[PDB]
């Protein structure tokens, strides 16, 4: 029979997407520095509109102890530990998961959060002042006192 | 003075404010608007302490520690509950409008606002309303602008305007909509605009070049290095990640470059990351290029060197002292030639003779800011030695400092000082072939050919002291301005004479020496500064050797049938046709270089040398200061087949393989001991930094921060097995975080500043004895020579005035901070900031030529006809033609040469 | 500072009004009738004082707009608990010596005097429960007591 | 005056007694957050002070701990004597219910201390480990050999100039170590182990194979004359990792010490970090931590009783812990200032189903234990010691209470709100054999189920993380919404939380005795020193003194009766 795993179960790690379908990871490297094993490695790239994303992203699962500190440290909820434990491999080199092996097609355990809806940095589709709890930019040449 | 902080008695300087005094004692007070170099203004209101009237006072009063003098019998409390509450409140008010941007902010992990938010203890938001937002500006290729993150602390405008003297950055608007930026979109014009990325305590101004390949500060591998982009030798912290050089941070040196770099040294590091660099030894066999490892490259090179009759070595002022000495040992002292031209070498050795025999003390870069009058002769200081231009600006503001000190206004109260000294400033007299960037604060600017600048210098020396040779034919108005200069220089307590080899005239240097000698004869506390051209120009001058012309003569006559070229492209010091013919005549050309130069097509062997990021070595300042630079990273850590060794390592092993037919990859301290044994005038470089056996209580010095990430994944795509940590036998530094970087450690080489609670560039306060002073156990570096007991004689070779002769055109050198240097102009981010190739002409000469502004003229130099578009220069003199030195096709050796057949294409 | 009808018998001097908790000022007194809501009046005063800030120093520049937004909320009946205490702390930490000049102490003098005398109108402005955070789906909030 | 306030404990009567006996200038009293009077003694007065404390009217009878510290890189050493190294001695008085920490300062060129093996015999292994890891010699020690590292080890790994990380592997040294392991029986020299009378010549030396470790046995036929247990085969360098992780990211390593414990091993570390941080946690945090520690204690006790004589009870506990934390064995779920998440919706259903199903299993276990005459003949009377033997060897937990000494940490020195729970402490007669220890563990299982019932029945409503600014990490919804919380989270998960410079200490009742974390902060984001006292170390050292004159099968039964794991021994 299939094994029952609770929703909090710390298993295989994925990178998730936002409700708009774009990857949540802003390549802020907080997961890599919070990893006590140091088995996360990534690099920041930027789109033409200024959106931060990971150029690559790799996890050494042969080193990973599945402690969940990266998911706890993620401020966009991109990286998540999912309830799945079937990860046995023939070669240890195949236990290094690149971004194509981690980026799922959905939001994972957090179905709605979008960090770029809260950030003040302007990306495509969110100009200045269009994020949450943000006023429109008042021009410094305005007539109003 | 005596202060009591929280009941603890401290002894401080009574001329300081309480913020700098308490930061010097290791006490933590949050602050934003104060800078050690910019002074106190009291804007941000963050540094509040509670002052009491006496010991038996309980109610107190909140005072601002940066605007309060640390007088005797002072009673303050930092850890008072009301003071702590108000500091948290100030952080909270700043946090009300701050964007939720830390994961997508380049300042994160390096942010002073992050540090002070954590330090005040504010982590709970009770503000529910909207945040103000701002549009961003385009500030050019180097600085990225994000006005949302601003906390309105006014540090940027205070630095850029009051300190750096720039004019295109300001504060606009009012109550809570204050905006810090340019009046319109465009490139920031100041040569010191890069220091905004460390002055700004938030992420408003960030390194765009680093933002292209961003990594957080804890992920960097840092090393203490010396900037290689001119002769001033500013201390830097280059930091790498994944095998490429990522950032140049400033490294504090209380003697040289304290808080600030220039834009060339900060943003022209990108030649290290070029993908066409030599990464492996390559031997030319027919048309084939065979890649070798280190051993067989050394064997083949040694066999070819042993079968040849004479081997000559052409060094460079780019290469370190150790590399040039290793080449000198490999080829022999009499066969070693400096890679610079004869005229450049003559000017360089005259500058060295003036420095270490003229009996006039040459100041450090920090000490330039205390001189009472400045005369700059021929040297475009802003474009060739830019940090000297910044220090000159501070020395010019010294007059307002003295006026404010006369009214008992404290030295940190910068607004009162700038108010008292409104436009009064110390006398500055610059000379150039055209306008400079110091003309805004210059008391006088002289635009003249180099002969006339030298004649003005000789006339100033003659008027100061009649024993100096007299100048005939001085016009009455020029004599009146010479008398103005003489009255300003004679009355100064501390005059400073700045010149250099970039003006292209021996007589300019002689005139500067004459003015300095005349001022010293009157008992004045005169100092002299010489600006060399490259990072190790004075080291190559001290080492000595023949000129490049002699080496080419040896190659052309056939007396030398093997040439080893070290870190030299040979086209910036000689004509390209002659160099190409001479190297094509030789049956062995071996180029030991780290950049793909044009002479590698003729080369029979190319040794992939290491740049300053991948190597250790010593370089000599323009003031004669020996400074060690350490390797940042191992080039072979990620690419296992990369054979990219130090130049001195290559040459020492080549010498060992020539002598005893075995390779010998030596250690750096062995080469340094060889230098200080064979060359006694370079014996100071032994004390530039301690040896590889130096330990802080038994442990090496760490190159990377203690929270370094990705240890078991940064190379996992190459192999899942973790390689051995790279071994550094050369230096006291380790290629890991298993080491010491404590601020209280007894060392002088600090790879990067970090303290617990201070993750920003404000962490340097912990590594200093007093804030804004020196490092706690002294600055790194050592002067090679002291001031001589006896001076020189007066140089009596006074040139005649410039005669504009028909057909000839005297090439006036124009220097650009972005473009004149070779390696930095190879960096791809500089092509946006580079000027277009424009040949400068007088309106009279261009009208005679029938040429307007913008049309392209063709001129032939050394049998090579090239075409450039004409820019009209009003400040130029007739018979001169302006050329940008160091650019594509225009060698800096053309400075002072004549031109033929300048006609419209 | 605002003064009441009991203070109307004081002689218009510096020392007498200083002992009453106010300043003589320009001695051009302004009379507030019973039809004028004190919260709207103090909102008008703080709006003036906030937009006439010079922007130099943090407490006035970034702590008068906070009081303005609180007073707009209390005027609209949208106040939340914490608002009157936030106004009092703004009055306390914008006093003499805390700001660069005396614009903000004089700014918050009417505010503290109105909270001292006519506290009922400010308290009647508070109608909503305190919340500055929306619910994030997969994360259980830390319920501070 | 909170519990975490820095105190000097000058009102302690031990300070007045030491001052009246040795003079006021004989020692230096240090203010710490250890909760203990810390006094610095001259090295030449150390045995005198130890003998004076051994003979007080309510004497200090147990040496709880003894180890070293490298003070060379410690910058915030204000009010402390000049030391390059130091040796600390934690001594516990049970009648007084107090404890003291003596500290001896040592220069780098003179690293030797007089030995305590004439006062406290557990100082044998403590001083051997201090020599092995710091290089400090103890003069008069019977056999000062390495205990953690192999005898052919270069350097002392807990020194500050010794690199923490793993060096390059070599098949060269591997095949040397293999070839000396093959020739060890041929070249066994019985004074490289502390033995004597080696081949009488009737005596035979063997090696024996809860973790894997060797014990050298000296036999008169089938009787044990002497034995030395060879440990260090499970040494992970956890204390060195304490010096190389941030305060937050060291928590999984605290889990992997005493791997059957989980949250029980998590608890004293976060309690000592919160003492360093000046954090008082709310009641919901206290009850969550107590509940998880009691669940894991029940799991460990069930495994111990099943081993000594099952799978369903531990499976139910593992599903409950997996639902709460996301993991069974090493939850990594306690945080500085609170817990990682809130309790999931449905935790109470699982706990109620576990508590309604457990008492019949407990009745079955009591039937299988106290009514098993074969077990009651095999177990009692063998490897038995009294109170005096247990005190002098640092025995804690079930053995100490089985000697009749009523000392539990949860009652004598309460932590995490254990005084709010009504539970009993089982104490036996005067004899600590296998049988009495097993029945004490059964009674503690019953009491832990009582504590779990009280955790379920009145569970507080409130926060699962403290309001303190040093709570690592801050609550995740405020982190994802508020910029100052995002800043605090950013700097607390990257550089790490900054604990101000102090020394803290927390002892708890672990599943196998008293586990303590002694943390020294140098004001940085990592621990300057992490000292972990584990009970399996002190229990394993008592093995030679308890089976002098028993048989090898009796030694096997004694090994089964002691609750220990090798990760706890070696850490
Ligand atoms: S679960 Fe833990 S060990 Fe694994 S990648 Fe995340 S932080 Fe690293
Ligand atoms: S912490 Fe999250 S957003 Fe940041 S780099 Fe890691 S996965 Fe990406
Ligand atoms: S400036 Fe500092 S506090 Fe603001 S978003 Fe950037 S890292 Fe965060
Ligand atoms: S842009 Fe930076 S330096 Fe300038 S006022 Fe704003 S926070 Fe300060
Ligand atoms: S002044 Fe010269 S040495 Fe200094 S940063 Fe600029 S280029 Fe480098
Ligand atoms: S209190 Fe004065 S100095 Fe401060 S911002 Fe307001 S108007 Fe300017
Ligand atoms: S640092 Fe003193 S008020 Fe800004
Ligand atoms: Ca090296």
């Amino acid at each position: 029979e299939p094994v029952y795993l609770p929703p909090r179960y710390r298993g295989r790690i994925v990178l998730t997407r936002d409700p708009d379908g774009e990857e949540r990871c802003v390549a802020c490297n907080l997961c890599a520095v919070a990893c006590p094993v140091g088995c996360i490695s990534l690099q920041k790239a930027e789109t033409k509109d200024g959106r931060w994303y990971p150029e690559f992203f790799r996890i050494n699962f042969s080193r990973c102890i599945f402690c969940g500190l990266c998911e706890e440290a993620c401020p966009t909820t991109a990286i998540q530990l999912t309830p799945d434990f079937e990860m046995g491999e023939y070669k240890r080199q195949d236990l290094v998961y690149e971004k194509e092996d981690l980026l799922i097609s959905g939001p994972g355990k957090y179905p709605e959060y979008n960090f770029y809806r809260m950030a003040g940095m302007a990306i495509d589709g969110k100009d200045k002042g269009e994020a949450e709890n943000e006023a429109k930019p008042i021009d410094v040449k305005s007539l109003l006192p | 003075a005596t202060i009591h902080v929280d009941g603890k008695e401290y002894e401080v300087n009574g001329a300081d404010n309480l913020l700098e005094a308490c930061l010097s004692l290791g006490l933590d007070i949050p602050y934003f608007c104060w800078h050690p170099a910019l002074g106190s203004v009291g804007a941000c209101r963050q540094c509040a302490v509670k002052q009491y009237q006496n010991a038996e006072d309980t109610r107190g009063r909140l005072v601002m520690s940066c605007m309060t003098p640390a007088s005797d019998g002072t009673f303050i409390s930092i850890d008072d509950e009301e003071a702590k509450q108000f500091r948290e409140s100030v952080v909270e008010w700043l946090m009300t409008n701050h964007p939720h941007d830390c994961p997508v902010c380049e300042e994160g992990g390096n942010c002073h606002l992050q540090d002070m938010t954590v330090m005040t203890g504010h982590s709970f938001r009770r503000y529910r309303f909207t945040k103000r937002t701002h549009r961003n500006q385009d500030l050019g290729p180097f600085i990225s602008h994000e006005m949302n993150r601003c906390i309105a602390c006014y540090r940027c405008v205070r630095y850029y305007k009051d300190y750096a003297g720039g004019t295109d950055l300001g504060v606009y608007g009012a109550h809570d909509n204050v905006y810090f930026g340019r009046p319109e979109d465009g490139t920031l014009e100041s040569e010191f605009s890069g220091n905004l990325v460390e002055i700004c305590p938030t992420g408003v101004f960030t390194d765009k070049t680093h933002s292209e390949r961003y990594n957080r500060k804890w992920d960097m591998q840092f090393a203490p290095s010396i900037c290689q982009q001119c002769s001033i030798g500013c201390n830097i912290s280059p930091g790498e990640r994944y095998g490429e050089l990522r950032r140049i941070e400033n490294r504090y040196n209380g003697t040289v470059n304290h808080y600030f770099l220039c834009d060339r040294g900060r943003f022209g590091y990108g030649y290290v990351n070029l993908k066409d660099r030599p990464r492996q030894p390559v031997q030319r066999r027919g048309d084939d290029f065979i890649t070798l490892n280190a051993e067989q490259a050394m064997q083949g090179a040694a066999d070819i060197l042993r079968q040849s009759k004479k081997v000559i070595g052409i060094g460079s002022p780019r290469a370190s002292v150790e590399s040039n000495f290793a080449l000198r040992e490999l080829v022999g002292e009499e066969n070693f030639y400096t890679g610079i031209a004869h005229g450049e070498q003559e000017r360089l050795q005259l500058a060295l003779k003036v420095l270490r025999e003229g009996g006039i003390y040459t100041p450090a870069l920090r000490e330039i800011e205390s001189y009472d009058a400045v005369l700059v002769l021929g040297e475009d200081v802003t474009q060739t030695g830019a940090r000297v231009a910044l220090a000159v600006r501070q020395a010019v503001k010294g007059k307002a400092r003295e006026m404010a000190a006369a009214q008992k206004v404290a030295d940190w109260q910068i607004a009162a000082i700038l108010n008292i000294g409104q436009r009064a400033k110390h006398p500055l007299f610059v000379t150039n072939v055209d306008d400079t960037r110091l003309d805004d604060i210059a008391a006088w600017t002289y635009r003249a050919p180099v002969e006339d600048q030298a004649r003005l210098g000789f006339a100033i020396a003659h008027a100061l002291d009649n024993s100096a040779p007299a100048v005939d034919g001085i016009e009455p108005e020029l004599q009146s301005k010479i008398d103005v200069i003489v009255q300003a220089l004679a009355g100064a307590k501390k005059p400073l004479i700045i010149s250099g080899t970039n003006a292209g005239s021996l007589e300019v240097i002689q005139a500067a020496a004459n003015v300095a000698k005349a001022l010293k004869g009157r008992g004045a506390d005169v100092g002299i500064t010489m600006i060399a051209r490259s990072v190790n120009s004075m080291g190559l001058g001290i080492m000595g050797g023949g000129s490049l012309e002699e080496a080419l003569t040896e190659l052309e006559t056939g007396r030398a049938d093997a040439v080893v070229v070290l870190e030299n492209d040979l086209h910036r010091h000689a004509s390209a046709t002659r160099v190409n013919a001479a190297l094509a005549k030789a049956p062995l050309v071996m180029v030991v270089d780290h950049q793909r130069t044009a002479i590698m097509e003729n080369a029979h062997l190319v040794l992939s040398a290491a740049s300053f990021a991948e190597s250790d070595g010593t370089v000599i300042n323009n003031e004669g200061r020996a400074q060690r630079f350490f390797q940042v990273y191992d080039p072979a850590y990620y690419d296992s087949k990369t054979v990219m060794l130090e130049s001195w390592r290559w040459l020492h092993s080549l010498h060992s393989t020539l002598l005893s037919r075995e390779v010998d990859w030596t250690q750096l301290d062995h080469v340094i001991d060889a230098v200080v044994a064979k060359i006694p005038e370079l014996a100071g470089i032994k004390d530039a930094a301690p040896d590889a056996t130096f330990r802080i209580r038994g442990q090496k010095l760490a190159r990377e921060p203690h929270r370094y990430s990705g240890r078991t994944a940064m190379r996992a795509n190459i192999s899942v097995h973790e390689p051995r940590q790279p071994q550094d036998i050369d230096t006291m530094f380790t290629f890991s975080m298993e080491g010491n970087n404590q601020p209280t450690a007894h060392r002088s080489q600090v790879p990067f500043a970090w303290a617990p609670g201070w993750n920003s560039p404000q962490a340097w306060n912990k590594f200093q004895d007093e804030v804004g002073g020196k490092l706690r156990f002294g600055d790194p570096g050592v002067r090679l020579f002291e001031t001589s007991e006896n001076g020189l004689d007066y140089f009596t070779s006074v040139p005649a005035r410039f005669q504009p002769q028909d057909g000839k055109w005297r090439i006036a050198p124009y220097y650009h901070l972005f473009g004149s240097d070779e390696l930095s102009q190879r960096a791809p981010v500089f092509q946006s900031r580079m000027p277009q190739p424009y040949i400068k002409l007088n309106p009279a000469d261009a009208a005679k030529l029938g040429v307007n502004a913008g049309t392209r003229v063709s001129f032939s130099y050394d049998g090579n006809t090239v075409t450039l578009p004409v820019e009209i220069a009003e400040g130029l003199t007739a018979g001169q033609v302006g050329l940008p030195m160091g650019m594509s096709g225009i060698a800096p050796v053309l400075a002072g040469a004549h031109l033929e057949d300048l006609k419209e294409a | 500072d605002f003064l009441t009808e009991a203070h109307l018998d004081l002689p218009m001097e510096f020392e007498s009004i200083g002992k009453a908790g106010s300043r003589l000022g320009t001695a051009l007194a302004m009379a507030v009738d019973h039809e004028i809501n004190m919260v709207s009046l103090v909102r008008n005063l703080e709006e003036f004082f906030a937009r006439e800030s010079c922007g130099w120093c943090t407490p006035c520049r970034d702590g008068l707009p906070w009081s303005v937004k609180i007073l707009r909320a209390l005027e609209r009946g949208e106040g939340q608990p914490g608002d009157i205490e936030t106004l009092e702390q703004l009055c306390r930490f914008l006093g003499p010596g805390k700001t660069f000049c005396a614009h903000a102490p004089g700014a918050v003098e009417p505010l503290q005097s109105a909270i001292k005398y006519f506290r009922e109108e400010f308290e009647a402005g508070i109608k909503q429960p305190f919340s500055n955070t929306h619910l994030i789906n997969g994360i259980q909030p830390n319920l501070l007591k | 005056e909170p519990a975490w306030q820095t105190r000097d404990h000058l009102d302690d009567p031990v300070i007045g007694e030491l001052r009246n006996r040795f003079g006021p200038d004989a020692f230096t009293v240090q203010a710490t957050r250890t909760g203990v009077p810390v006094v610095w003694i001259k090295r030449e007065q150390l045995l005198e002070v130890g003998d004076f404390l051994k003979k007080l009217p309510k004497p200090y009878v147990m040496l709880f701990d003894l180890h070293g510290m490298d003070e060379r890189l410690r910058t915030h050493r204000e009010g402390l004597p000049a030391a390059d190294f130091s040796v600390f001695y934690h001594l516990i008085s049970i009648d007084r219910n107090r404890d003291i920490m003596l500290k001896v300062a040592l220069a780098e060129n003179d690293l030797h201390v007089p030995t305590f093996t004439k006062l406290f015999p557990n100082a044998n292994w403590y001083e051997r480990e201090t020599w092995d890891l710091f290089g400090i010699t103890f003069d008069g020690h019977p056999n000062l050999r390495r205990i953690m590292m192999p005898q052919t080890w270069k350097g002392h790994p807990l020194r500050k100039d010794y690199p923490a990380r793993a060096t390059e592997f070599s098949p060269f040294e591997l095949t040397k170590a293999k070839q000396d392991l093959e020739m060890e029986a041929l070249t066994f020299k019985p004074e490289e182990w502390g033995m004597k009378r080696g081949t009488n010549e009737d005596f035979m030396f063997l090696n024996l194979g809860h973790g894997a470790f060797r014990i050298v046995l000296q036999l008169d036929g089938e009787e044990i004359v002497d034995c030395v247990p060879d440990i260090g085969y499970h040494h992970r360098g956890a204390e060195k990792m304490g010096e190389r992780q941030s305060w937050h990211s060291y928590i999984p390593y605290t889990d992997r010490i005493e791997y059957l414990g989980g949250c029980v091993n998590e608890m004293p570390y976060v309690l000592a970090v919160e003492k360093l941080a000046g954090i008082t946690v709310p009641d919901r945090v206290n009850v969550i931590r107590v509940m998880l520690s009691e669940l894991f204690r029940i799991n460990s006790h069930l495994l111990y009783i099943s081993t000594f004589i099952a799978f369903t009870d531990r499976q139910k506990i593992y599903d409950l812990v997996e639902a709460i934390t996301g993991f069974r064995m090493h939850p990594a779920w306690f945080r500085i200032g609170g817990v990682a998440h809130d309790l999931p919706r449905g935790w109470d259903r699982l706990l109620r189903e576990f508590l309604d199903w457990m008492p019949k299993r407990l009745a079955s276990y009591e039937k299988a234990a106290l009514q098993n005459t074969i077990l009651k003949g095999r177990s009692q009377g063998v490897a038995a010691y009294g109170a005096k033997e247990a005190l002098e060897w640092g025995t804690t937990g079930a053995g100490l209470r089985a000697t009749g000494i009523d000392f539990d940490v949860r009652k004598a020195r309460p932590y995490s709100g254990y005084e709010n729970f009504d539970f009993e402490i089982p104490v036996g007669g005067g004899v600590s054999d296998c049988y009495t220890r097993v029945m004490l563990k059964v009674e503690e299982l019953r009491q832990s189920l009582r504590i779990l019932e009280q955790c379920l029945n009145n569970m507080p409503e409130g926060p699962f993380k403290a309001d303190h600014p040093l709570t690592t990490p801050p609550p995740k919804e405020r982190t994802l919404q508020h910029i100052e919380t995002l800043i605090t989270h950013f700097l607390q998960v990257s550089w790490g939380p900054v604990m101000p410079a102090n020394e803290s200490f927390q002892m708890i009742e672990a599943t196998k005795g008293i586990n303590s974390y002694y943390l020294t902060s140098d004001g940085s984001t990592m621990s300057y020193r992490t000292r972990i006292r584990t009970p399996s170390y002190a229990h394993l050292q008592q093995i030679p003194a308890a089976i002098r004159g028993s048989l090898v099968s009796d030694l096997i039964v004694y090994l089964g009766s002691i609750d220990f794991v090798m990760s706890d021994v070696d850490r």
